[PDB]
């Protein structure tokens, strides 16, 4: 059931036709950007994981 | 890069003694602090997925 | 014709009186800041050339 399992993939990702698998192990993920903002009794601190 | 409660590896009830002196610094952004004080607030945003 | 050739220079640049040329070669340019934003079928990526 193609239309069922095709819906599970995320909206941003649309994969191409071919895939040359040449191993018994494949990592899959995404490269996201995190913008953290910290606050406590001592004070405030702002950072960013690129 | 996340923490699940099942990493404790003990079903049931317990109390934890956290070592605050031996807090190593593996990956440091500008946000990263070692000494928390009072009520800790962390607000993060995730954008730019690929 | 001073007023004609003076108009050709960019609005931000106003040069000073003297210039001590001490060679047969001079580079001239500007230091700009570029804020690129990429989007394709795989996902989005945001950068900045400082």
């Amino acid at each position: 059931m193609s239309s069922l399992l095709n819906s599970l993939l995320p909206e941003y990702f649309k994969p191409k036709t071919n895939l040359n698998i040449n191993s018994s192990r494949v990592q899959y993920g995404f490269n996201a950007r995190i913008d953290m903002q910290y606050e406590d009794d001592s004070g405030t601190r702002k950072g960013s994981r690129p | 890069g996340r923490f699940l409660y099942t990493d404790v590896k003990y079903e049931g009830q317990t109390a934890f003694l956290v070592d605050m002196d031996t807090v190593k610094a593996r990956d440091h952004c500008w946000v990263s602090i070692v000494d928390p004080n009072g009520t800790m607030n962390l607000s993060y945003k995730m954008t730019n997925f690929r």
